[PDB]
């Protein structure tokens, strides 16, 4: 499986 | 009007869309606008951290747990996972980072 | 040979060069998952550290070479083998346990025996 990429961090996501 | 707020066990679609299973409690999800979830993928490969969601249309990847800003991203509700499947996902994560198992390593 | 993260390690990882961070240096992080998993998969579960505490409840103070707090609710899988990780130190047992204790509130399971 790919290491799931969530794109640009949003809001209170720090990474 | 009033946006959907993810509850524990919900299968959500998040604009990353990517399906994910929400693990964290509603109280946390509602207060923070964040949730702890696990992403889903299309096919199984026999990797041990996979949890197949029954049964149509769902393979959750338990070791790719992630805190996601559902409120900012705009999550929608696809449905709810079966209790057994939710338990299995959580149990697999617990093996890796649970306090109960921690003391078996150090 | 190559360093392989183990639980309790304070590591430095690169800021992802595609995500636009303006921060300098590296991103510190605390490794949560055991060596055997980390070694087998080339991945590890970690929580990130910040230099600035703000009083949020999942913050865990790290006492201990640079001041910092771990953000316990921000767990993520890190591809240490593909993206690199450098060991800078280890956190105190009490701090590691506290991080895991807090995370449990987000992933608390039911109390029964089952296959997993």
């Amino acid at each position: 499986h790919e290491n799931i990429d969530w794109g640009e961090p949003k809001d209170k996501e720090v990474w | 009007v009033s946006r959907y707020v993810p509850d524990m066990g919900d299968l959500i679609w998040v604009d990353f869309h990517r399906p994910a299973v929400v693990l964290s409690p509603f109280m946390y999800n509602n207060k923070t606008g964040m949730c702890l979830c696990v992403p889903c993928t299309t096919q199984s490969k026999g990797y041990p951290f996979e949890v197949v969601l029954s049964g149509q249309e769902g393979v959750a990847l338990a070791d790719q747990v992630k805190s996601i800003a559902w409120r900012a991203r705009g999550a929608t509700k696809k449905g709810t996972v079966a209790p057994e499947e939710l338990q299995l996902i959580k149990a697999k994560i617990n093996v890796l980072i649970g306090l109960s198992h921690h003391h078996h390593h150090h």
